[PDB]
RNA sequence: ACAUUUAAUGUGAGGUUGAGAUAUAAUAGUU
RNA sequence: AAGAUCAUCGAAACGGUAUGCUCCUGAAAAAAA
RNA sequence: AAAUAUGCAAUCAAUA
């Protein structure tokens, strides 16, 4: 799907408690 | 604040602790110290499907790629699942289940060396 | 009478800590008012409702 | 629709039986305040029915008796309603309909009509109480020698009556042997013998009022769970696979089924069915354990799972190859 | 009860009342959040 | 002439139920040789359901009308296996 | 559009001919039988064991060694368990254990509570309402004035969810039947094991 | 909670009308 | 919820096509550099 | 100041 999208579940997934990059790598 | 790994309630989905002491790690350390410690919950319970594991308990081979992907593998994701769910059925923290397992295997706490407790959340 | 060993005391022998002993208890409990939805193999397909 | 032949489908014979129908409504209506005045329940229906007297239970129900023999049977509407104020309601909106409406706005207007009416609201308080009230609140409290329905509580009362009375002639010992309350409850039905499994028959209505299968009663199933406190799976709790990691399973999904919604009863009672055979006849738990084990190691090596090959390379490539034995337009041509 | 059209029970025993429902919807709210699911019968690490 | 009464189970004055399993309302000579036959195998036809009496009675239109090879069911299930369920679950009283 | 080429069969097409149709949805509408649902799955596992794999396979196995460690399978021990079949439902255990009043005279619990259960009721409908089958019961911890290790026996078994602390109240659902009265019924009965729990305490 | 067992179960052997043409005895004796 | 405020590392340190191992759904998204 | 340790939506005080 669309970068913009998966940026925004993994910040989902930062805020629920898990440290995760955000680097698109 | 801006990146915080709380959010701004500060949740800590995958966060577990010990209530003997204040030792807390989340579930993918819950799960490699399971698997470190194979010989500890083997000697409770007590080539064969029981011990089939056993190779998983060096820190080298878990470090190396043949580890680390069985790893990850058993330690999935719990917090990325069907893009449906969202809202209201967002995942929910795992916690609770990786605290019964870890008190029906009685691990040890890494620095309380105890055998129960192992509540959800951090203390 | 006043005797020194109590009931604790007694069960200690065996190896039944006061924490091992609450935790059980309240699990016994939760078992019975509750139900044995123990996550066991299978266990997704009994609690999934039909929709024939 | 022919002319009119015979006077009996004559306008005023219409009129004068639905002017008849208004009439037996308003006796039938006159007969319930009569008999209300002459059997009261004293301190309210809901505490008669709680306190369980034999008298309240007997003037209840003799009241009912007399209102369900008094109700009378009309010419012109196929529904015997039970309720005064639905009887006369429905007599009344009957004749407005038939002589009248002006035109659509007094056609829709007839139940405005008929909610202004003073008498109408005065028996619009006066309806029956229905079970479900205090039937879950007697099941919570754990009643099972009651029955919501009047009649029903009189008869199970005079049949215990009757009974005590049959010995009633050591003696006090059998005399309360032969009480309804006295009795075991494992001995209710020989193939449950645990106690509390069986409640009291809710008063409800059940059916379909009109449809193909308007008088098809209670299922045979539903017939059998009506007369429980709640269901249990100990119908398929037996003879169990021999297999130890099989009778686990199936014990924990029995556990499993009899707290469990979306799931009907037939349906858990089929699915041990056919899971006990299944296991039954599946190979040891054990060996098949082994043999998984043995197929599927650990790590996961080269050349351990079978080649597939492109789906265009495979059947993307023109004709190539027709499976037919018998066929008149082979590939050769 | 001296006022036409209004409650005639106690004022106290409707605070009571109201106080024991919103509690229940509280505790509602929270069981049945906890317990919602999109995927109803799956457990984390149980065999999908 | 005409249909036989319907006869009320309990508590009432009609019941489209007994006609329907009968076949007398709606008239369906399928559906009356669906209940003499169930009646004659000796199974309570007016217990069954309404997708049991359907499926026995096409089971016997499609044999009566195409031949005994007919109907034809998976697994090596038979008519006569269904027939003994069906008088297994609803004796005949 | 015209009308398809007419194939007039052959001798050895007409002899070699299936004499019954093929099995068709129609047909599979009949359920499977147990012995053809045991039969496949034999099948399937032999196929998979003779080489028909795939690495979901080798993953999903992986986990279920991950399940069966922790222990949350029904595998059974060679040495403590190897070296009934009929048994008394949970349930019915319940039912069997409960205590019921005499008669509507006697209480069996003692403490104050509120019980609350909801009815439909409308205009003639065919399809009955939805969520109307559940019960719950609920009361004060400082009402039913337990001692205090009691007290705390109440609130753990009962977990944080059914508790509340603004002001103090617990609640307890019973919604496991389609049907009020069984629920109902089955809330009192675990009503009171919860009391004799606490008692235990 | 106080809770083995309705009758059989033999060969190493687990696949009960085969999940199917297209070079390797590969697999559940050897090949 | 993000784009926030604040405060660091900082320029192809951009871009993310591509790449066998891993995860989710489903009976079925297989093999593969 | 022996008070707090502080980011914001698209429903609900006729009930949080
Ligand atoms: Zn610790």
């Amino acid at each position: 799907r669309n970068k913009k999208i998966r940026m925004s579940l993994k910040k989902r997934r930062r805020r629920k408690g898990k440290r995760a990059p955000c680097r698109k790598k | 604040a801006a990146r915080r790994v709380g959010g701004i309630g500060r949740r800590c989905f995958l966060t577990l602790h010990c209530s003997a002491c204040s030792f807390f790690f989340q579930t993918s350390d819950a799960i490699k110290l399971i698997l470190t410690q194979q010989h500890h919950i083997l000697r409770k319970k007590g080539a064969a499907s029981k011990f089939s594991l056993l190779p998983l308990a060096d820190a080298s081979l878990l470090l190396k790629r043949r580890g680390a992907l069985v790893l990850r593998s058993l330690h999935g994701d719990p917090l990325v699942g069907s893009r449906r769910q969202r809202g209201e059925f967002a995942p929910q923290a795992p916690t609770a289940e990786m605290a019964k397992m870890l008190n029906k295997s009685c691990v040890p706490c890494p620095r309380c060396k105890r055998e129960g407790r192992w509540e959800e959340g951090k203390k | 009478m006043r005797r020194l060993a109590s009931p604790s005391l007694r069960r200690l022998q065996e190896g039944q800590t006061p924490h091992s002993m609450r935790k059980s208890a309240v699990a016994d409990a939760r078992k019975k008012i509750f139900g044995y939805a123990c996550g066991m193999p299978g266990e997704e397909q009994w609690v999934r409702p039909l929709q024939g | 629709d022919h002319y009119i032949t015979s006077a009996n489908f004559s306008e005023p014979v219409e009129l004068l039986s639905l002017a008849e129908d208004l009439h037996k409504a308003e006796i039938y209506t006159q007969t319930t305040e009569k008999l209300e005045k002459q059997w009261p329940a004293a301190g309210g229906v809901a505490k008669g029915i709680q306190g369980d007297q034999f008298f309240d239970v007997m003037a209840a129900a003799v009241r009912e008796d007399l209102q369900d023999q008094s109700r009378p049977v009309l010419v012109n509407e196929l529904t015997d309603h039970e309720n005064p104020y639905c009887m006369k309601r429905e007599a009344l909106r009957r004749l407005v309909l038939h002589a009248c409406t002006r035109n659509c706005l007094d056609e829709t207007l007839t139940d405005t009509l008929l909610d202004r009416r003073a008498d109408l609201q005065r028996l619009r308080s006066k309806a029956r109480l229905p079970p479900e009230v205090l039937e879950p609140l007697a099941a919570f409290v754990g009643i099972t020698r009651f029955s919501f329905d009047r009649r029903a509580r009189l008869n199970q009362k005079v049949t215990a009556v009757q009974h005590a009375l049959r010995q009633i002639s050591e003696k006090v010992e059998a005399v309360l042997s032969v009480l309804p309350e006295n009795f075991p409850s494992d001995a209710l039905h020989p193939h449950h013998p645990f106690r509390n499994h069986f409640g009291f028959e809710s008063s409800v209505p059940y059916g379909v009022v009109g449809s193909i299968s308007m008088g098809k009663g209670r299922k045979k199933i539903e017939k059998e769970l009506a007369r429980l406190r709640y269901p249990t799976l100990q119908r398929v709790a037996h003879s169990l696979p021999k297999d130890l990691k099989y009778r686990e399973s199936v014990a924990h999904a029995i556990r499993v089924l009899e707290r469990s919604r979306g799931w009907d009863f037939e349906s858990k009672v089929k699915a041990i069915n056919a899971l006990v055979e299944v296991w039954n006849r599946l190979a040891p738990g054990r060996t098949y354990e082994k043999i998984l084990n043995h197929a599927f190691p650990v790590f996961r090596g080269r050349g351990m799972v079978k080649k597939t090959r492109s789906r265009a390379a495979v059947f993307n490539k023109g004709l190539k190859y027709i499976r037919s034995l018998t066929t008149q337009k082979p590939l050769h041509a | 009860t001296v006022l036409r059209g209004h409650c005639p029970t106690d004022k106290e025993f409707i605070r009571r009342a109201l106080e024991e429902e919103q509690a229940v919807e509280r505790i509602r709210k929270k069981l049945d959040k906890k317990q919602l699911q999109w995927f109803p019968g799956k457990t984390p690490w149980a065999p999908k | 002439y005409g249909p036989e009464a319907p006869q009320p189970p309990a508590g009432l004055h009609w019941s489209w139920w007994e006609l329907y399993v009968k076949g007398v309302n709606p008239e369906y000579p399928p559906r009356q040789r669906m209940f003499a036959f169930l009646t004659a195998q000796g199974v309570d036809v007016l217990e069954m359901e309404i997708r049991e009496i359907e499926d026995v009675t096409r089971w016997l239109e499609m044999s009566n009308v195409y031949g005994e090879k007919f109907p034809r069911f998976p697994y090596d299930v038979t008519f006569q296996d269904k027939i003994e369920a069906l008088k297994e679950k609803y004796p005949l009283a | 559009r015209g009308k398809k080429e007419k194939v007039i069969l052959n001798a050895e097409q007409v002899a070699t001919k299936t004499r019954l149709p093929p099995i068709r949805l129609e047909d599979r509408i009949t359920p499977e039988p147990p012995a053809t649902v045991a039969r496949n799955i034999r099948s399937q596992i032999s196929r998979a064991v003779a080489g028909w794999k795939t690495k979901r396979m080798f993953t999903y196995r992986n986990k279920y060694r991950l399940r069966r460690l922790v222990g949350m399978t029904h595998d059974i021990d060679s040495d403590d368990e190897f070296a009934g079949r009929t048994f008394v439902t949970p349930l019915t255990k319940l039912q069997h254990q409960a205590a019921l009043p005499r008669s509507p005279l006697h209480a069996r619990f003692d403490f104050p509570h509120t019980v609350h259960y909801d009815v439909f009721w409308g205009p003639p409908q065919v399809e009955e309402e939805p969520n109307k089958s559940g019960c719950w019961v609920s009361f004060r911890v400082a009402d039913l004035k337990l001692s205090d290790s009691q007290e705390q026996r109440l609130l753990d078994i009962l977990g944080p969810e059914r508790y509340d602390e603004q002001t103090g109240v617990v609640c307890l659902e019973a919604d496991v039947f389609p049907q009020l009265n069984h629920n109902a019924a089955y809330l009192g009965d675990i009503l009171q094991q919860l009391m004799r729990e606490v008692k235990k305490a």
